[PDB]
RNA sequence: CGGCCGGAAAGGGGGCCGCCCUCUCGCCCGUCACGCACCGCACGUUCGUGGGGAACCUGGCGCUAAACCAUUCGUAGACGAC
RNA sequence: CCAAGCGUUGGAUUGUUCACCCACUAAUAGGGAACGUGAGCUGGGUUUAGACCGUCGUGAGACAGGUUAGUUUUACCCUACU
RNA sequence: GUCCCUACCUACUAUCCAGCGAAACCACAGCCAAGGGAACGGGCUUGGCGGAAUCAGCGGGGAAAGAAGACCCUGUUGAGC
RNA sequence: GGGUGGAGCCGCCGCAGGUGCAGAUCUUGGUGGUAGUAGCAAAUAUUCAAACGAGAACUUUGAAGGCCGAAGUGGAGAAGGG
RNA sequence: GCCACUUUUGGUAAGCAGAACUGGCGCUGCGGGAUGAACCGAACGCCGGGUUAAGGCGCCCGAUGCCGACGCUCAUCAGACC
C-alpha cells in the first residue's frame, strides 16, 4: 500500500499503518503532531504518562474550547489535554513498528518517527434524538493513521 | 546623511511641513530641542485648542482612544504623522525616519544643528502678532519634565560656552599665526584671492 | 429618553482595570517628597498583618461629646521584625523620567534574602552572589566599588536604599523574604549616601522609622474573594423575584446607538486581590518585641501605666490563622487592607498634617488581649484559672 | 609601545606625559622615465574587517547554571494563573 | 455671567407617559442616546381566538367606549465589554 | 427578604478532565467617530489607529436567528357566515 | 509536453436537437466553519476484596451501606408485541 | 420615472406634490467638487509623445521651493471656493 510520503531510503526505514480506527481525528492528529518529531522511547515514554496524566499534548490548531492547563506551558503554549484512546492506539502502533523494525533487522534503539500522518476515515453513522421530534446525525469521525520509523544515532 | 534640526524659533506645522517632504524624500531627520518650538496665534487659543484636541477620547474605551502625547517632541511627532500618509507603508517607514527630542540628548549635543529660515518665527510672523510656546503648552497641558530638561539644558549651556571659548581661542591663535606666515604663504594666498576666496 | 430619578454610579471609575494584582508585595508609587533640610531617615517599612483587637483610651478633643470621655476603638496588629539593609540603588533625573543609574549590593546578604532570587531554592545550587561578593575581598575591586559611589554622588538624585523582611523571626510558612526599595529623604545626597553605607549589611529597626501617634498610609493588596458578580462586586440593585433569565445582574448594559458596551458599565469578574493605598492609619503603639533580660524574658509588650499586667499582645490561643507576634509591633487605627499573615507596606505619609485628630496624642489605657477564637471571656491563662479554679485535668 | 585627564539625558576609539625604534619617506613646485597602452561602450570608485546565519581553524586566559512540569502550600483560585 | 464637577429623593391614586397631593430637602431643573434600554425583566395597558354591558345594524357583526381571562422562544458564533 | 439592603449555607449544574459528541446559522466577514449615500456602515472618503493563538462570563451591536408580515393596501385571488 | 489511465475517439462539408449555468428560500448527492463545542444534570448512593479475563468505576460471587415500603422499583394477568 | 437653470401652481415650508422649455440621470465610464445617480469639465476600441478643460500647486498629493504685486483682517466660536 503506497503511503504518503516516501521513506529516502527503505533499507533503513521501517513503516507501519492502521487504517479506520475508532477515534477521535483531532484529538488524535495533535497526539501524532506532539511525536512526530520524537526518538521511538522518547516517544513511548511520552504516550504512558500522557495516559497517566503527567505529560500533555499541546492542542494546537484543534483548539476551540480546550482548558488550559499547567503542562501545556513547556510546548510554548497555553492549551493542553491528555488523550488516552488516540495515545493507546498509537501507541499499540509503536508497537507494531517496532515489531517491523526487528522483522527487518534493524537496531530499535535508534528509531526516531520521520513521518506520522492522521487523515480522517469514512465516517460512521448512528442517529440521536431531539426536541419536537426530531432526529439530528450523530456521527462517529474514526481516523487513518501511518507511520513510518528510521534509524539515526 | 543624518540632518540635525534645531527647533527654537521654528514654527509648529510649518516645520513639521517640509521634515514630512525630507522625510518621504529619503533623509533621515532628526530634530532636537522642540521646547521652543513656538506656534502662531497667543497661548490661549492654542491651549484651548490642545485641550479641545483633549476632549476627543473614544466614548466605550479611551485606553483604545486617540492617545493624546503630552510630551513636545511627541506632539511634533504626531502633528509630522498628520502629514505623512502613514497608513500605508511608505509612510510607516518615513516615520521611523523621523527622530524626535525634547531637549538636545547627548548623541547630538556636540553636533552642529540646522536651522531652517523658510519655517522660521521671525521671517514669517509680522513681529506685533503673538505666538505660543510648545513647551509651556505641553507642561500646563500635562507634560511632567519642564523643570528637569530646562536644568539639564542649562547644564548644557554652561558646558557648550566652555566649547566655544576654546574654539575662539583656536581662531585667535590661527588668525594670529597667519601673520607670522604671511612672508612664506604670499604666494599660496594670492592665488586665492584671483579666484575669489580670501578678499 | 432620559432617567426619570437620578442617582450616583455604582463603583469607582478611578480604580478600574479591577483585576488581580501583579504584585503579591504592595508597592510605593510615591514616596514622600524630599528636601535637604531635616536629617536622613527611611520613608517606608515592611510588616506583616497579625489580626485585630480592642482599645480603651481618653479621648481629649475640647469641642465634641467625647471630650474627656473614653471610647473603645479597633486596632490593627502588624508586626514587624526589624528589617536588614543589603544595597542601595540610585536614580537620575531624566527628561524621559527617572531612570536607574547604578545599584551597588552588600558583602554578605543572609540567605533568606537569597531566597527571593531563586523561584526553586531546592532545585538550584545557591550560585546568586557568589562572583560579585568576592570584590569586596580585593583592592581590584574595592577600588571599583568605591568610585561608582563616588559617581553615585555626582549624577545621581534620589538614592533609595535597599532593604528586606527578616523572615527567620516570623511565624509563617514562608521563609523567601520580602524586599524592598526605601528612598531615603535627608540632606544632600552626599550625606544621603554616606548615611546608607554604613546602614549597609546591618539592621533598620522600626521605632527609628516611625513614631507614636503619626499617620501613615498602608499600601497592600485587598483579600482576595475569586470570581465575583455584578451584585457582588459593583453592589447594584438587584433585579426583582420574577425575573426569567436570573436576578443578581445587571438589567441594561448600554444604550441602542453607541454600538458598543462602555468601559463604565458594571460587568461581572474578579472581585479582591487589588493593589489599594489608604492614607491617614495612625499608629497607636509602637511595641516592644520579645527580648530575654536576666534569665527570664519580659513579655508585657501590652501592659499600659493604667492596667499594670504581665500580658503580652497575643490573644488567648494566639492571633487566629497568624500565629503569635513575638516581634516589635506597630499597632494601626482601625483596619487596614489584607488578610491575615499578608504583607503590608508602610509609608510616611505623604500629606503635611496640622489637623486637630492629625495632632493627637495618644495614651491608651486598655488592650484587650481575649481569645478570639470564638467569644473570648477571660484577658490571660492566670485570670482565667483564677476565676475557674482547678479543673478536672489539674 | 607604558602612565595623566576629558564622559551620565541615551556616558568620550579625544587631548596630554614619557620609550628602545624609525624616517628625511609623506606635503608644494620642478627632473627623469616606468607600471596589461587590455585596442571608442554598462552596474567602476567606498562606509566594508558591513548586519545576520551555520560549520570549519589554531592557540591563550576564564565558566561550570537556572527555568518549567510533577509534589506541596492556600495569603490565591472556574481552568490556567498567583 | 463663567459653569454640567457633583447632586436632583421617599410615597398615596392611576397601566400610565403627563397629572395631582402628603413629607423630607440644598434642590426636589429640563432633557438626548432607534420617542436609550422585551435573546434584560415585567405583561398592568393596548392589539388575536372565550365571555358580559351600552349604542348602532333586520343580520353576520362594529365601536381611537368600559370591563374579564388570555404561552413573551434561542446565544456555544463574531465584534464589544468584564 | 416583596422591599429598606442585601448576606450566608446545602444539593444538581455550569467550570476542568477520561470517553462519547450533535444542531440552528453562515455573500465575504468582523475595531470606532464624522461625511456623503437608499436620508442610522464592518467595507467607500477623511481621520482615530491596528500584534499570534486563546479561556470563563456577558447580553450593546451584527438594523442577530425562526417564518415569502398575521396589521395596512393592491389583486377583477379565495373561503366561513 | 509530462503523469495517471486501459478501450475507443476525432478534423472538415451538410443535417437534426432534451445543446452551454452562479443564482430560481432551485432538485439530488457529498462536505465545511460553528466544533472536540452545546451537552451526556428528574426521581438520596455507593464502598472493599476475590474470580473469569488480553483488559474491569459498570459483569459475577461474598461482605457492608442504602432505596422501593404491600395504592411498591414485589408476585401474576387482559390488549398490544411475536 | 427622477434631477437641474430660468418661467410657474398648491402649501408656512419640505431631500413635498403638480406643470412648461431645454439639458442631464436612468442606459455612463473618465478629471474635478475629500465623500457622492443628476453639479463643473468631458462622453470611452488597445497604446506611445505633446497639450488642455473644470479644478488646483504648504504636507498627505502631481504642481508656486515665483526673492510674485496691492491692501484688508486678530477672532478667549477666526477664516477658508457653484
Ligand atoms: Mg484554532
Ligand atoms: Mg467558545
Ligand atoms: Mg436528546
Ligand atoms: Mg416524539
Ligand atoms: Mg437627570
Ligand atoms: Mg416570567
Ligand atoms: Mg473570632
Ligand atoms: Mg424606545
Ligand atoms: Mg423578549
Ligand atoms: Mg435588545
Ligand atoms: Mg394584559
Ligand atoms: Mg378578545
Ligand atoms: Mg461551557
Ligand atoms: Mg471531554
Ligand atoms: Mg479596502
Ligand atoms: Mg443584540
Ligand atoms: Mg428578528
Ligand atoms: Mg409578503
Ligand atoms: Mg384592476
Ligand atoms: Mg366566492
Ligand atoms: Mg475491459
Ligand atoms: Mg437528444
Ligand atoms: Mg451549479
Ligand atoms: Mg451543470
Ligand atoms: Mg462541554
Ligand atoms: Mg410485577
Ligand atoms: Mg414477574
Ligand atoms: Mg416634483
Ligand atoms: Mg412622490
Ligand atoms: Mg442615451
Ligand atoms: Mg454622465
Ligand atoms: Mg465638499
Ligand atoms: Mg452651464
Ligand atoms: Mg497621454
Ligand atoms: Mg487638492
Amino acid at each position: 500500500v503506497r503511503y504518503s510520503l516516501d521513506p529516502e531510503n527503505p533499507t533503513k526505514s521501517c513503516k507501519s499503518r492502521g487504517s479506520n480506527l475508532r477515534v477521535h481525528f483531532k484529538n488524535t492528529r495533535e497526539t501524532a503532531q506532539a511525536i512526530k518529531g520524537m526518538h521511538i522511547r522518547k516517544a513511548t515514554k511520552y504516550l504512558k504518562d500522557v495516559t497517566l496524566k503527567k505529560q500533555c499534548v499541546p492542542f494546537r490548531r484543534y483548539n476551540g474550547g480546550v482548558g488550559r492547563c499547567a503542562q501545556a506551558k513547556q510546548w510554548g503554549w497555553t492549551q493542553g489535554r491528555w488523550p488516552k484512546k488516540s495515545a493507546e492506539f498509537l501507541l499499540h502502533m509503536l508497537k507494531n513498528a517496532e515489531s517491523n523494525a526487528e522483522l527487518k533487522g534493524l537496531d530499535v534503539d535508534s528509531l526516531v518517527i520521520e513521518h506520522i500522518q492522521v487523515n480522517k476515515a469514512p465516517k460512521m453513522r448512528r442517529r440521536t434524538y431531539r426536541a419536537h421530534g426530531r432526529i439530528n446525525p450523530y456521527m462517529s469521525s474514526p481516523c487513518h493513521i501511518e507511520m513510518i520509523l528510521t534509524e539515526k544515532e | 546623511q543624518v540632518l540635525v534640526l534645531d527647533g527654537r524659533g521654528h514654527l509648529l506645522g510649518r516645520l513639521a511641513a517640509i521634515v514630512a517632504k525630507q522625510v518621504l524624500l529619503g533623509r533621515k531627520v532628526v530634530v532636537v530641542r522642540c521646547e521652543g518650538i513656538n506656534i502662531s496665534g497667543n497661548f490661549y487659543r492654542n491651549k484651548l485648542k490642545y485641550l479641545a484636541f483633549l476632549r476627543k477620547r473614544m466614548n466605550t474605551n479611551p485606553s483604545r482612544g486617540p492617545y493624546h502625547f503630552r510630551a513636545p517632541s511627541r506632539i511634533f511627532w504626531r502633528t509630522v504623522r498628520g502629514m505623512l500618509p502613514h497608513k500605508t507603508k511608505r509612510g510607516q517607514a518615513a516615520l521611523d525616519r523621523l527622530k524626535v527630542f525634547d531637549g538636545i540628548p547627548p548623541p547630538y549635543d556636540k553636533k552642529k544643528r540646522m536651522v531652517v529660515p523658510a519655517a522660521l518665527k521671525v521671517v514669517r510672523l509680522k513681529p506685533t502678532r503673538k505666538f505660543a510656546y510648545l513647551g509651556r503648552l505641553a507642561h500646563e497641558v500635562g507634560w511632567k519634565y519642564q523643570a528637569v530638561t530646562a536644568t539639564l539644558e542649562e547644564k548644557r549651556k554652561e558646558k557648550a560656552k566652555i566649547h566655544y571659548r576654546k574654539k575662539k581661542q583656536l581662531m585667535r591663535l590661527r588668525k594670529q599665526a597667519e601673520k607670522n606666515v604671511e612672508k612664506k604663504i604670499s604666494k599660496f594666498t594670492d592665488v586665492l584671492k584671483t579666484h575669489g576666496l580670501l578678499v | 429618553s432620559h432617567r426619570k430619578f437620578s442617582a450616583p454610579r455604582h463603583g469607582s471609575l478611578g480604580f478600574l482595570p479591577r483585576k488581580r494584582s501583579s504584585r503579591h508585595r504592595g508597592k510605593v508609587k510615591s514616596f514622600p517628597k524630599d528636601d535637604p533640610s531635616k536629617p536622613v531617615h527611611l520613608t517606608a517599612f515592611l510588616g506583616y498583618k497579625a489580626g485585630m483587637t480592642h482599645i480603651v483610651r481618653e479621648v481629649d478633643r475640647p469641642g465634641s461629646k467625647v471630650n474627656k470621655k473614653e471610647v473603645v476603638e479597633a486596632v490593627t496588629i502588624v508586626e514587624t521584625p526589624p528589617m536588614v539593609v543589603v544595597g542601595i540603588v540610585g536614580y537620575v533625573e531624566t527628561p524621559r523620567g527617572l531612570r536607574t543609574f547604578k545599584t551597588v549590593f552588600a558583602e554578605h546578604i543572609s540567605d533568606e534574602c537569597k531566597r527571593r532570587f531563586y523561584k526553586n531554592w531546592h532545585k538550584s545550587k545557591k550560585k546568586a552572589f557568589t562572583k560579585y561578593c568576592k570584590k569586596w575581598q580585593d583592592d581590584a575591586g574595592k577600588r571599583q566599588l568605591d568610585k561608582d559611589f563616588s559617581s553615585m554622588k555626582k549624577y545621581c538624585q534620589v538614592i533609595r536604599v535597599l532593604a528586606h523582611t527578616q523572615m527567620r523571626l516570623l511565624p509563617l510558612r514562608q521563609k523567601k523574604a520580602h524586599l524592598m526599595e526605601i528612598q531615603v529623604n535627608g540632606g544632600t545626597v552626599a550625606e544621603k549616601l554616606d548615611w546608607a553605607r554604613e546602614r549597609l549589611e546591618q539592621q533598620v529597626p522600626v521605632s527609628q522609622v516611625f513614631g507614636q501617634d503619626e499617620m501613615i498610609d498602608v499600601i497592600g493588596v485587598t483579600k482576595g474573594k475569586g470570581y465575583k458578580g455584578v451584585t457582588s462586586r459593583w453592589h447594584t440593585k438587584k433585579l426583582p423575584r420574577k425575573t426569567h433569565r436570573g436576578l443578581r445582574k445587571v438589567a441594561c448594559i448600554g444604550a441602542w446607538h453607541p454600538a458598543r458596551v462602555a468601559f463604565s458599565v458594571a460587568r461581572a469578574g474578579q472581585k479582591g486581590y487589588h493593589h489599594r493605598t489608604e492614607i491617614n492609619k495612625k499608629i497607636y503603639k509602637i511595641g516592644q518585641g520579645y527580648l530575654i533580660k536576666d534569665g527570664k524574658l519580659i513579655k508585657n509588650n501590652a501592659s499600659t501605666d493604667y492596667d499594670l499586667s504581665d500580658k503580652s499582645i497575643n490573644p488567648l490561643g494566639g492571633f487566629v490563622h497568624y500565629g503569635e507576634v513575638t516581634n516589635d509591633f506597630v499597632m494601626l487605627k482601625g483596619c487596614v487592607v489584607g488578610t491575615k499573615k499578608r504583607v503590608l507596606t508602610l509609608r510616611k505619609s505623604l500629606l503635611v498634617q496640622t489637623k486637630r485628630r492629625a495632632l493627637e496624642k495618644i495614651d491608651l489605657k486598655f488592650i484587650d488581649t481575649t481569645s478570639k477564637f470564638g467569644h473570648g471571656r477571660f484577658q490571660t491563662v492566670e485570670e482565667k484559672k483564677a476565676f475557674m479554679g482547678p479543673l478536672k485535668k489539674d
